[PDB]
């Protein structure tokens, strides 16, 4: 009931799927990437008691309904889950027919192709959108950065990569992921608080804890003197209302959760901090890109929204970088949407509709088409 | 009576008997200072705050007064000894010890 | 209330949601009167 | 001589068996769950002197006729007793053929299955009702509550459970019984008053005493200051006409009967009060159901009709609950019928006739059928 | 009156506290971790009627004396209880001065530190042992295993962890607990038998039931065909003398008690069986540790002494493990003592006395000393 | 076995390697009996 169409700017933020339209300004879709299973079935008159309306209601059904990401590790283990996830989107919150609105498709690297293959065709059949398109979440924050040169540090919804760039020019060779997810930090948090006097395992228990991180948990630039600070610093020593109604007390954790992203010893991970992943990347970069980086040290990823994020970023680079060069990490507050924003852009980039995944193109070349000279 | 730090009331120098349920009290016009119960130096008292080591602790708007109080039920010579309410505002601190001698 | 009209126009079974939303723990009763009507 | 049928909404209220129909509004059946045996047999011309018309006449025959519950402990020790109990129902007060009117079947948990097995078949053979059905008295108050979320505190005809629920969702694990019956309170009453100057043992003597409780015996919120009150409070100090014609004087008992439901020390029971059975249940409940409870703290059970019932309920929860959360126990006056009411409902729930126990279904699967995927 | 000393090999087996000495061979201490409260106080001439001699006498006082674990959830809620528990030990059954015999200290992970802090100091003051030491019960079964590589499945006195190891090398990250206790199984047993026709709630009633499990209750490898077996298998259909003198009949329960450790649906627990906790741990383990596990699939925990324990262990791993690899779970019969045994060892490990908690060390560093570089 | 003689002649601490090599997860036990001897 309008003009040609608006591309669908649909963005499965590694934790939440989100979305607006091309040229949109706010992803009108935002909500958990989980599926939920009650256990008991009190015989209950009548119905309306969905097994799997997780979408954005099921956390209302938290507890009895369990949790399921399909793309659990940024890895869609299952898809009909995610399928009806979409339908939920496009029919309750998108409440919109795919068939007539294009869409670009958010994706991080490292995917085996058939993931997209399948998602693609099924999105044409179940969806018959006018045409789709896919785009690396990473790249989509990249333009989303608009500093076409420099790396970006995508530690976002639950994701992590380094994205060296250079007026649009990025080196995949130097490009990397950090398996870390804010979910991961979640984990160690459960570890600590529970062992520290708490019994905190349950799905929405994880819900509360993630809330805890994203509201209060932080990091201090330093650690060891900042450890002594912790040794008696009462200010931190703050209890926060457990959403039961308890007031979950908090101290050194608030920060000792995230910081391990620089020291997976705490996660015990063999990996290395996100800073020196930046630095070894940059060293991989050409000789004097490095100053480009310095100006373009774009962080990305809201869960990383914590305090001092750059504070460290810079301090350690410093600790590693030649003071000769001047560093500057780059992280907008709005890093969640940034990826959505740049995707809006690109898809909304009217000089670019040639790229979208047409039903036909796929039809002649099936899904495999997607791969070469297209994604 | 005794000198006052904050201690508009002071947790007393308890020369109690066995069984004397004794209330060491800093009822003091009150950030409100945190209290630090101590017998010993490495040694807390909260790990010993029990039905025999009990507290009522509450502020007053009318008088700007807060009650730290310690009722001691089933007074025992094992807990005959020194005890402390080290209290600190957001800015100050107050250190002066007081006595529990559970006599008999 | 409108619970009357909204339950009569409620989705057929989800009178559940509407009754218990508008305080009607007696959707039980809402239907039982509707049943003394429709018995 | 009418249309299809009306389900039989038959409800053995733990003390009385009661009943109406589907869609009914008042259980047209209400009366004691006892059997009665005279002793002496004065040689008496003629007849009409039934051994066992207890039903609702035999209390007319109280004294000479003794007392017998079959489901004495909510436990049917005998069934031909209860059998003719039914027939009495369905033929004198129901005065109605089972064979042509369905019926749902009231039951508390904790029953070994064969109880229902037997009741079921025999109700098809002796009764040939069009089809039966069974339903937990607990659940039947539950819808009966209609607050599909939250626990209900069923201390009713003579029963006691906690019924944590949640839009129909209840956790049996957290669910419990309190053996207490108003009969039990009856007991301690006999204990006290008798030892206190009274000789009160006889069956209908128990009748009078239960009447006493349900008419006058109460509880005061507090006890110890409320004990001092008792120490001289003359207002309580009231004698009530003993139905001989005596006027049985009353003081501290009126309340010191029931209150022990919170302190079976008085019944000497190892158990714990009904409030903290609620509270440990709720703590068992998920983290933030608890506020659900608070709003859904549904009491159930008329014998608990006493004063302050919630008064305590709330005060002690308070004493235990975080004031963070706001509590609200829920008890209609009409808690006896409530269970009947919700059963009327469900059975009357025309979208639900699929569940009823069909003669055949049982026939092919005998009674054992009942159990799986049905009750 | 002898040479230097014997360390105290004191072992609060999650249900019983137990102990011998360094180099000992049998924990000369074994007995319930409960406290007991009579109710009534029949006025009774004379005395000797202790409130709280639970130790190993109070089950003689069962019934009138109630039950209290301090470390109820492997969680010492109270300590003077456990304090005199120790004294009982060291003065009635240990009947020995702490002050002159060292001791290592059994503990499962997940403890908030102050637990040990307090236990430690007080054990030096009340006890003045020459010096103490603490050691994870888990680790203490580990050497206790002596297969320094591989996980161990500690489901013991009332405890449950997975203990991935590797020539002493264990990954805490992969390490886990299962809240399940044989007490828990106890629970569901009460649930079932009681509802199934029994009224079984009382403390020592729980005593009998736990006895029941540990003497007769088992599990069959399979369930569903093993369910049909149950459907009529008369052999199981065996009643066992209730220690009143009754003979408590037994059927499907004997096994349907424990097995839920693989399916907390029965306990309704959100958790997962103990086998796949092993398996997800192992998958967490490095690529080819897994065969190490297979050879090192050490079970631990006597209450798990039931039949088929490994039988399942292997069958399901199988069901999950690549047949490529060859599995072997490892469980000695003597798993209770195993933990004690390995503790005897370590403490008895004369090349190791440097570790013990010296009065002084704690004195200079108070209790907090314990934590870093020591436990 | 020779584990006896080879552990007695094992390198002093690496009775670890020898016991656990020859199946003796109870090097624990090997030493604990050796300790009941050397206690």
């Amino acid at each position: 009931d309008d003009e040609e169409t608006t591309a669908l700017v649909c963005d499965n933020g590694s934790g939440l799927v989100k979305a607006g339209f091309a040229g949109d300004d706010a992803p009108r879709a935002v909500f958990p990437s989980i599926v939920g299973r009650p256990r008991h079935q009190g015989v209950m008159v009548g119905m309306g008691q969905k097994d799997s309306y997780v979408g954005d209601e099921a956390q209302s059904k938290r507890g009895i309904l369990t949790l399921k990401y399909p793309i659990e590790h940024g890895i869609i283990t299952n898809w009909d889950d995610m399928e009806k996830i979409w339908h939920h989107t496009f029919y309750n919150e998108l409440r919109v027919a795919p068939e007539e609105h294009p869409t670009l498709l958010t994706e991080a690297p490292l995917n085996p192709k058939a993931n997209r293959e399948k998602m693609t065709q099924i999105m044409f059949e179940t969806f018959n959108v006018p045409a789709m398109y896919v785009a690396i979440q990473a790249v989509l924050s990249l333009y989303a950065s608009g500093r076409t040169t420099g790396i970006v540090l995508d530690s976002g919804d639950g994701v992590t990569h380094n994205v060296p760039i250079y007026e649009g020019y990025a080196l995949p060779h130097a490009i990397m992921r950090l398996d870390l997810a804010g979910r991961d930090l979640t984990d160690y948090l459960m570890k600590i608080l529970t062992e520290r006097g708490y019994s905190f395992v349950t799905t929405a228990e994880r819900e509360i804890v993630r809330d805890i991180k994203e509201k209060l948990c932080y990091v201090a630039l330093d650690f060891e003197n900042e450890m002594a600070t912790a040794a008696s610093s009462s200010s931190l020593e703050k209890s926060y209302e457990l959403p039961d109604g308890q007031v979950i007390t908090i101290g050194n954790e608030r920060f000792r959760c995230p910081e391990t992203l620089f020291q997976p010893s705490f996660i015990g991970m063999e990996s290395a901090g996100i800073h020196e992943t930046t630095y070894n990347s940059i060293m991989k970069c050409d000789i004097d890109i490095r100053k480009d980086l310095y100006a373009n040290n774009v962080l990305s990823g809201g869960t990383t929204m914590y305090p001092g994020i750059a504070d460290r970023m810079q301090k350690e680079i410093t600790a590693l970088a030649p003071s000769t060069m001047k560093i500057k990490i780059i992280a907008p507050p709005e890093r969640k949407y940034s990826v959505w924003i740049g995707g809006s852009i690109l898809a909304s980039l009217s000089t670019f509709q040639q790229m979208w995944i047409s039903k036909q193109e796929y039809d002649e070349a099936g899904p495999s088409i997607v791969h070469r000279k297209c994604f | 009576d005794d000198p006052i730090g904050l201690f508009v009331m002071r947790p007393q120098d308890g020369e109690v008997t066995v069984g004397g349920s004794i209330t060491f009290s800093a009822r003091v016009a009150g950030k409100p200072p945190v209290v630090k119960w101590f017998k010993g130096k490495w040694v807390d008292l909260s790990s010993k705050v029990g039905q025999h080591l009990q507290l009522h602790d509450s502020y007053d708007r009318a008088s700007k007064v807060y009650l730290f109080e310690l009722h001691i039920t089933d007074a025992q010579p094992a807990f005959t000894g020194s005890y402390r309410c080290e209290v600190s505002t957001k800015d100050k601190f107050d250190c002066s010890n007081f006595n529990l001698t559970v006599h008999e | 209330e409108d619970v009357w009209e909204i339950l009569r126009q409620a989705p057929p079974s989800e009178y559940e949601r509407i009754a218990f939303q508008y305080g009607v723990t007696d959707l039980r009763g809402m239907l039982k009167r509707l049943k003394g009507m429709r018995r």
